């Protein structure tokens, strides 16, 4: 399952300073974690490497439950509990995960880049021709990850004055990729994401920044 | 730069040069015309000189082959591989540089005659100042520095004070006085003039 889920109660109560750390950097605390796990899983089963070799922990029961309508710029890079109305999801894409590129140039296969979700990785020069001219990706000798873009709008029913359901994309990265449907009614723990590729300097407009939750955990809420 | 001592020519040849690269503190310790010893490492540095023939050369292992259009042929092609010479020279690398006959056994370092005295042992101004108490000093440095030489006594006497010259001086109007005497030998064939000359070289 390459998978594997804390309860963020069992960890505040035996650790409170990591649960304390890890709503507020929840980006580097979760790299630690998963790094931490992958540790403690090849001590305990030597042979895990060759299945995975990257292990996810998502984080459960976090208690910051915030809704949809009520995320601010306050709330950027840090880790939020969210429900909601899953209404779209796409496909499960495949994306970069750590790219080999060709120099189309001189044909040597640039070395594992890895993909971050802010940015394109986009090579320098070529380490032996020097070239800066174009590459491509190897896509024989990269690794991709799954990738899937859910919106969840507001429970109709929890909205409720007479205004309208606030909906936010999620990205659901390489487990947590058909977890959810157009319909379901799921919790959401993920990071509430800024500085991607999108801030609208277009002048279309104002400066404002669209946002994203990297999803880190779902829970539906139904039976199974 | 050294070059080969006299005595280390084989027949036929002229002496070999090395340069010596001298560091942080040997760095003033060899001066032009001093036989020293050097104690170091013999070093290859990488020198950029060819057209006697393409040599030896580095390149990358990784196989690259130029596409068309960028064909890793000719002056590109070398340089895609990184292609370089491997063409070398030794250079002495020396940590410490030594006179190899020392005066004195002591310790070498202004240059006066407290210096002199205190740069020798205990021994060796010993005989110093026994020699310079010696009455007819004079007649035993003549005998003892051309043992091989017969009569000439003029002659031995002569150099001798020019070996130990005399005291050069400056005017108050900047007139610089020779203090140091110069010596000619006329003379007919085979007279040793060449054989003063050789005694007082060596
Ligand atoms: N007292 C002396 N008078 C003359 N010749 C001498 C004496 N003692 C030695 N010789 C020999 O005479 C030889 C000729 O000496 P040299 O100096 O070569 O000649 P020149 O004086 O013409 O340069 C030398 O080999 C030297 O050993
Ligand atoms: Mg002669
Ligand atoms: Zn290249």
């Amino acid at each position: 399952r390459e998978s594997l889920v804390v309860n963020y109660e069992d960890l505040a109560a035996r650790e409170h300073v990591l649960a304390y750390f890890l709503p507020e950097a929840p980006a580097e605390l979760l790299q630690i974690f998963d790094e931490a796990a992958l540790e403690v899983v090849l001590a305990m089963y030597p042979k895990y490497d060759r299945i995975t070799n990257h292990i996810h922990v998502r984080i459960s029961h976090l208690p910051l439950v915030e809704e949809l309508r009520s995320l601010r710029q306050l709330h950027l890079n840090q880790l939020i509990r969210t429900s909601g109305v899953v209404t779209s999801c796409t496909g499960v894409l495949p994306q970069l995960s750590m790219v080999k590129y060709n120099c189309n140039k001189c044909n040597f296969v640039l070395g594992p880049f890895c993909q971050s979700q802010n940015q394109e990785v986009k090579p320098g020069s070529c380490p032996e021709c020097q070239s800066a001219g174009p590459f491509e990706v190897n896509m024989e000798e990269t690794i991709y990850q799954n990738y899937q873009r859910i919106r969840i709008q507001e429970s109709p029913g929890k909205v409720a004055a007479g205004r309208l359901p606030r909906s936010k994309d999620a990205i659901l990265l390489a487990d947590l990729v058909d977890s959810c449907k157009p319909g379901d009614e799921i919790e959401l723990t993920g990071i509430y994401h800024n500085n991607y590729d999108g801030s609208l300097n277009t002048a279309n407009g104002f400066p404002v920044f669209a946002t994203v939750i990297l999803a880190n955990h779902v829970a539906k809420k139904d039976n199974k | 730069r050294i070059q080969e001592t006299q005595a280390e020519l084989p027949r036929g040849s002229i002496p070999r040069s090395l340069e010596v690269i001298l560091r942080a503190e040997a760095v003033e310790s060899a001066q032009a015309g001093d036989k020293c010893d050097f104690t170091g490492t013999l070093i290859v540095v990488p020198d950029v000189s060819k057209l006697s023939t393409p040599g030896a050369r580095a390149e990358t292992n990784s196989r690259v082959s130029g596409v068309d259009g960028y064909e890793t042929e000719g002056i590109r092609g070398l340089r895609a591989l990184g292609v370089r010479d491997l063409s070398y020279r030794l250079v002495f690398l020396a940590c410490c540089v030594a006179p190899t006959n020392p005066r004195f056994g002591g310790k070498e370092l202004e240059q006066t005659a407290e210096s002199i005295k205190n740069q020798m042992t205990v021994k060796e101004w010993e005989k110093v100042f026994e020699m310079s108490q010696d009455k007819n000093l004079y007649h035993n440095l003549c005998t003892s520095l051309f043992p091989t030489i017969h009569g000439n006594d003029e002659v031995k006497r002569g150099v001798l004070l020019m070996l130990f010259g005399g005291v050069p001086k400056t005017t108050g109007e900047g007139t610089s006085l020779r203090g140091d005497i110069n010596v000619c030998i006329v003379g007919d064939p085979s007279t040793a003039k060449s054989q003063f000359l050789k005694h007082v070289e060596e």
